[PDB]
């Protein structure tokens, strides 16, 4: 029950969810999110 | 000293905008909306603006783009061309 609980944060909520109080933020906008930490911008995820 | 949020608003959101047949992508922050106008603001605040050439960057075509939708992007330089 804390592995369900903690994979319904890391789909869903993002990495907000242990930093404060869960946003709403859908998966499609996640990946456009953390390919921006690693230094790749959004033209390789929406096209591929 | 932790920097926590705490008050939430629901947003609608988009993941680009389509102006002229070219998709338009956010270079900093996310598109949010109010229910009638599509606004740029960043990740972590609010603080909506209009929707500029600066803040957008363009690549691709609209026929892609999964969630895409229409407005028009103000360019500064059309008034500048104007007067």
């Amino acid at each position: 029950q804390y592995t369900s609980a903690l994979l319904a944060g890391t789909i869903t909520s993002g990495w907000t969810f242990g930093a404060g109080a869960a946003l709403q933020i859908p998966f499609a906008m996640q990946m456009a999110y953390r390919f921006n930490g690693i230094g790749v911008t959004q033209n390789v995820l929406y096209e591929n | 000293v932790t920097y926590v949020p705490a008050q939430e608003k629901n947003f609608t959101t988009a993941p680009a905008i389509c102006h002229d047949g070219k998709a338009h992508f956010p270079r900093e922050g996310v598109f949010v909306s109010n229910g009638t106008h599509w606004f740029v603001t960043q990740r972590n605040f609010y603080e909506p603006q209009i929707i500029t050439t600066d803040n957008t960057f363009v690549s691709g075509n609209c026929d892609v783009v999964i969630g895409i939708v229409n407005n028009t992007v103000y360019d500064p330089l059309q008034p500048e061309l104007d007067s």
